[PDB]
């Protein structure tokens, strides 16, 4: 974040240690010399235009690629840091249900032999692309003036690649701010309700409180199911939730408390929180995110230089290419501190169905109430024909002589006597002729 | 690539 | 490091009455640096050449003690 | 022979595209000449470096054998 060039990721020590891209091309007029020379090495580079262009080029992209590579792969974000993309990606998840074990039956067995499991409700990511360039500058007299001593040379290059990767760093975190802001938006979160935890003393000692019984609910042994974008009934062990806390809000509480609401100390958290300010979506406060909620993925990473000859100057160009991708089966809390409705939003068990014109399909509806009420689920089909029915249990009847394509849909109303506020769930069912 | 890809034969 | 035959061609180049000021530069920094390394080859050999040198007597020397030594036994 | 100083007097003096033909002349002369004599010395001394070190590659394998007889016994 404040790079020096004593952080020398690769390469030998001392000066001298690069002054060798004369080998891979140029070679008869710097001196292949590792001693004190600094003017011969500054006249034979200095000679001409050719020799200048092809040793700021080789020296600018190769050199800083890996610079800047090496060093940006271990900042405070490498836990969503993974590698290149893998090829085959197939944008697709593939979760299994955590189901129970069946029970050993000698005559249930021998009836059946062939049968499969149930579906493993395969939904596509969440990814966002990212892609700029910083377009930094190189002005003639500083390759003039950078070579009366070996440690100008250092001073030169170390001040091009802090001054080049330091705004990197603050990009990468504001792509993160806001793909929670987006992900909140669209109301993926399962939220919290808390309110005003800067009012009062009170007020954040009852927000550590309800911090501690998510974050223990979250991490219980035989699963939870509550908290995620559907009901799927994961686990996520305590050493990899995530927070990502308003700078503020964060500010008040002291390091301990939140720390002891986990079950590590101090400072195995300074890698586990990231402090971000502003959210600016409504009353978001703080969030609960599993470690394999967040993934980021890079694609291009790449220097390209030009020359003008009529200003005696060379330009910059960092092209960073990345997919930030959003996994939907993580555990997620939003933690926002507003108003809220009661049901946030619904969600409609087997999605995606393939049902037969004779067959029946059985679906369930987890509501998401941020109150302690209890609120009635009234299923409907939409569709359109003749002899398709849904029971009010969620049991849908298809009826033979069919083609068109069914949506079941549950609806739950939070309204009163006006009644502008509908909370939906889909599910999109295709039909298969017998 | 690494900084090897561009050979230093002034390395010892 | 160049060639007798190498270094005679940047001789008559030079030789030239007329010649544009941008190569007249250029060939003579190339022969500074061709200078520069032959020298330093020079001292660098000169000194292998007296450390090898005594390093071949102590090689005899330790040849004729360990013959003896062998024998001896 | 030359010291790298010295012979950059000459190289600065075939700077001037305005200097006479003839000091010219004389002047790339004077590289020619010792260069001529710098290879000479390289040469000898760089054959004679590849005299002595076979005979120190006969000495330390021939003593290379002799210290295995000395851990025999």
């Amino acid at each position: 974040m404040r790079i020096t060039f004593n952080d020398v990721k690769t390469s030998l020590g001392i000066t001298e240690s690069y002054d060798i891209v004369n080998a891979i091309r140029f070679k008869s007029y710097v001196p292949l010399a590792t001693a004190n020379n600094v003017a011969e090495v500054g006249a034979g580079i200095l000679i001409n235009q050719t020799v200048q262009n092809d040793f700021i080029t080789s020296l600018v992209d190769r050199i800083g690629l890996v610079v800047i590579r090496q060093v940006s792969l271990n900042n405070p974000l490498k836990k969503f840091k993974k590698g290149q993309i893998p090829l085959g990606r197939t944008i697709e998840e593939i979760y299994t249900d955590i189901t129970k074990e069946k029970q050993y039956d000698a005559e249930e067995a021998e009836q059946k032999v062939f049968e499969r499991e149930m579906p493993n409700v395969k939904t596509l990511f969440h990814e966002r692309n990212r892609q700029g360039f910083y377009h930094q500058t190189i002005q003639d007299d500083s390759l003039k003036t950078a070579f009366v001593s070996w440690g100008n040379f250092e001073s030169f290059v170390s001040s091009i690649i802090n001054a080049i990767y330091n705004s990197a760093e603050v990009d990468e975190y504001e792509y993160m701010k806001l793909l929670v802001d987006n992900y909140y938006s669209k109301g993926l979160f399962t939220t919290v309700k808390i309110d005003e935890p800067t009012s009062s003393t009170g007020a954040l000692t009852e927000f550590v409180k309800k911090m501690r019984a998510t974050a223990r609910k979250l991490t219980l042994p035989q699963g939870s199911r509550d908290w995620n974008s559907m009901a799927v009934r994961t686990r996520s062990y305590m050493e990899d939730l995530h927070l990502i806390i308003d700078a503020d809000l964060e500010a008040e509480l002291d390091v301990d408390v939140l720390a002891k609401a986990f079950n590590m100390n101090r400072t195995d958290f300074l890698g586990n929180v990231t402090v971000i300010d502003g959210f600016a979506s409504t009353g978001l406060e703080a969030v609960l995110v599993d470690k394999d909620w967040f993934m980021v993925y890079d694609n291009l990473h790449k220097m390209e230089t030009v020359r003008n000859p009529r200003g005696l100057y060379w330009n910059y160009y960092y092209h960073v290419w990345q997919t930030l991708s959003v996994s939907r089966f993580a555990n997620a809390v939003a933690f926002v501190s507003g108003d809220v409705p009661a049901v946030t939003q619904v969600i409609v068990s087997p999605n995606i169905a393939a049902v037969k014109q004779g067959g029946q399909q059985q679906f369930t509806a987890y509501v998401r109430a941020t109150n302690a009420k209890d609120h009635k689920v009234v299923w409907s089909v939409e569709g359109g024909s003749t002899g398709t029915a849904i029971t009010g249990d969620g049991l849908l009847s298809v009826s033979g002589n069919e083609d068109n394509q069914l949506t079941v849909k549950a609806t739950v109303d939070i309204g009163t006597e006006d009644k502008p506020k509908l909370v939906v769930g889909e599910a999109v069912v295709s039909i298969r002729p017998n | 690539l690494n900084k090897l890809l561009d050979p230093e034969l002034a390395q010892s």
